[PDB]
């Protein structure tokens, strides 16, 4: 996240970190006790074998007792066209179920197909750069956002922050968007680099996968 | 367009 803050420890309990030999490359949602949900280019063609799924994480530069970790059981895809950018999400299945507390609670998602219209605030988040004026995070940042429509379609949610160069960055994909208490997006895509200022931040469009989601966590 |  580029421009953004830390956030409150603990404030988004649902957030998850995905991690291969103990480093932050992509975000995740917490969307049961037993599956996550992220962008599929984050597991493409990676050794899923090799990913964890840390729970209840703030300070990933820190030992945190808070911390659950889990490895991944089983991927359900639905047609991730790396071409285009479509359809980036995939869900986890974790090798056992969570233990739902204060730090580590499930998402609420969107009815499906609920559109959002220009100007919804939302907080998008992650671990990821913060420039390269900075690198990774090491606590979990948080940005106010605004959804926009010039320069999107209908196949993603997209975003700006107005009067400053703010955005995603690597490392955020797979992070949640938060609009209105719901996960409305999956961070995906940037162009012209993080941050830029002119072309808006691309998410894929959780509430046109509610149907597919629940037929799988339930 | 660059995933992230
Ligand atoms: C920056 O982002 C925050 C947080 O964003 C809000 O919560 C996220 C989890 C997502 O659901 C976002 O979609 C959502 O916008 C915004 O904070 C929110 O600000 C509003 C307006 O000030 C607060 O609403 C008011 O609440 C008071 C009581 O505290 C009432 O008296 C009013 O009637 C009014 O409803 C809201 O509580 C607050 N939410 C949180 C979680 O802090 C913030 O406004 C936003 N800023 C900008 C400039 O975009
Ligand atoms: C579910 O998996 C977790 C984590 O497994 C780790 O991550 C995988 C990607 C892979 O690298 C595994 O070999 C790792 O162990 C399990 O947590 C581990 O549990 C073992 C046995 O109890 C313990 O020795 C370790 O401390 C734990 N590792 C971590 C990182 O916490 C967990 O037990 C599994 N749950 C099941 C099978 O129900």
């Amino acid at each position: 996240i580029v421009g953004g803050r830390r956030a409150r420890p603990h404030a988004w309990p649902f957030m998850v970190s995905l991690q291969l030999r103990g480093g932050h490359f992509c975000g995740a949602t917490l969307i049961a006790p037993n599956f996550v949900m992220s962008a599929a280019h984050c597991v493409a063609n990676v050794n899923v074998r090799a990913v964890r799924v840390v729970l209840g994480a703030h300070n990933l530069s820190r030992r945190e007792p808070t911390r659950q970790v889990f490895a991944v059981q089983r991927i359900f895809e639905n047609g991730y066209d790396p071409v285009n950018l479509l359809n980036d999400i995939v869900i986890l299945q974790l090798n056992g179920s969570a233990t739902i507390n204060a730090n580590v609670q499930v998402a609420q998602l969107p009815a499906q197909g609920r559109r959002l219209g220009n100007g919804v605030q939302c907080l998008a988040m992650g671990w990821g750069l913060l420039g390269r004026n900075r690198g990774i995070a090491s606590v979990l940042q948080e940005l106010n956002v605004t959804v926009v429509t010039s320069l999107c379609r209908r196949s993603n949610v997209c975003t700006l922050v107005r009067g400053r160069q703010a955005g995603v960055c690597f490392g955020d994909s797979g992070s949640p968007l938060v609009c209105n208490g719901l996960i409305h997006g999956i961070a995906s895509f940037v162009r012209g680099g993080c941050a830029s200022g002119l072309y808006p931040d691309a998410f894929a469009p959780v509430a046109q996968f509610v149907n597919w989601i629940d037929s799988i966590i339930q | 367009l660059m995933x992230x």
